[PDB]
């Protein structure tokens, strides 16, 4: 799947820590332009009865930060890998997640063969996937094994038509790595529903390594409820796994009286704007 | 003096709903309005003499 879909009004985060109230403020920062297009990368059982390769986890350019969204009821999505090398020459970043914990490890990951996969790849019969994650082989010189409270907190889905939506923004500038996160329990029947919501800053990890590639780590043993097609370009379908690229834009934000961003307008989309 | 932020005035408790990540308070003309105590977790209004 390589379709294209419009991102209506998403991708705004608090520029700075200072509190403000009831002020219209203009800022110039990296942002996701309104009404831009985003691709749908997909995970599917490509002949899941056999160990047939799926190629659902490709490598992307990472041009000046990445926007990310995911709309699923399970914990299938867990972990990202970054780096310009992913080799033995230079370090690599791992943001793998535990059951109720996260560990961030910048270290030299020499060989990453492939995500682990159960040959049966059926979750309609067995629902347990236990301790089957080993991707890195040789851990050479490295430090900064940051540990804290888990990024994701499981918003339980029940009664149907009600699942959590996760939004993330990854930036790496001037030796500082910033991850803005937001959980929206309300998604209803739309994968990318209309509405305005800010992105909460969560962590600030000093590393300082230049990033030019990234890849996503899926629980590739099985991922159910997955349509797929061989189409490319401007098409239609479903992938439940998005991505977007930021640009150096200028925004105007309307802080509420309590101190929460309510509306925003970009100064480059429309003459009226 | 708070964390290296010199100032002068009167300090009084105020009902400012500061979010956990938000630390300083500010308004028009880059004027500091509230500060966060380096030891206790309290937010207080600052008013010039
Ligand atoms: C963005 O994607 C849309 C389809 O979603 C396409 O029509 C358009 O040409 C693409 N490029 C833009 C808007 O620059
Ligand atoms: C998380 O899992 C990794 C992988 O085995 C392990 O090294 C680490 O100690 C675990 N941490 C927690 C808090 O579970
Ligand atoms: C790590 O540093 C040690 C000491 O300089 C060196 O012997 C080793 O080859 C280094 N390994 C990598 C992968 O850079
Ligand atoms: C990022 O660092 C690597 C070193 O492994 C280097 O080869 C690459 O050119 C750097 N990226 C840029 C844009 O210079
Ligand atoms: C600001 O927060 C208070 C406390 O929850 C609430 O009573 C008030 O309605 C809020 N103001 C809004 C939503 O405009």
């Amino acid at each position: 799947t390589q379709s294209y879909t419009n991102s209506f009004t998403r991708g705004v985060y608090y520029p700075d820590k200072v509190f403000r109230s009831s002020v219209l403020h203009s800022t110039q920062d990296l942002f996701l332009p309104f009404f831009s297009n985003v691709t749908w990368f997909h995970a599917i059982h490509v002949s899941g009865t056999n160990g047939t390769k799926r190629f659902d986890n490709p490598v992307l350019p990472f041009n000046d930060g990445v926007y990310f969204a995911s709309t699923e009821k399970s914990n299938i999505i867990r972990g990202w890998i970054f780096g310009t090398t992913l080799d033995s020459k230079t370090q690599s970043l791992l943001i793998v997640n535990n059951a109720t914990n996260v560990v961030i490890k910048v270290c030299e990951f020499q060989f990453c063969n492939d995500p682990f996969l159960d040959v049966y790849y059926h979750k309609n019969n067995k629902s347990w996937m236990e301790s089957e994650f080993r991707v890195y082989s040789s851990a050479n010189n490295c430090t900064f094994e940051y540990v804290s409270q888990p990024f994701l907190m499981d918003l339980e889905g029940k009664q149907g038509n009600f699942k959590n939506l996760r939004e993330f923004v990854f930036k790496n500038i001037d030796g500082y790595f910033k991850i803005y996160s937001k959980h929206t329990p309300i998604n209803l029947g739309r994968d990318l529903p209309q509405g305005f919501s800010a992105l909460e800053p969560l962590v600030d990890l000093p590393i300082g390594i230049n990033i030019t590639r990234f890849q996503t780590l899926l629980a590739l043993h099985r991922s159910y409820l997955t349509p797929g097609d061989s189409s490319s370009g401007w098409t239609a379908g479903a992938a439940a796994y998005y991505v977007g690229y930021l640009q150096p834009r200028t925004f105007l934000l309307k802080y509420n009286e309590n101190g929460t961003i309510t509306d925003a307008v970009d100064c480059a989309l429309d003459p009226l704007s | 003096n708070f964390n290296g932020l010199t100032g002068t005035g009167v300090l009084t408790e105020s009902n400012k709903k500061f979010l956990p990540f938000q630390q300083f308070g500010r308004d028009i003309a880059d004027t500091t309005d509230a500060v966060r105590d380096p030891q206790t977790l309290e937010i207080l209004d600052i008013t010039p003499c």
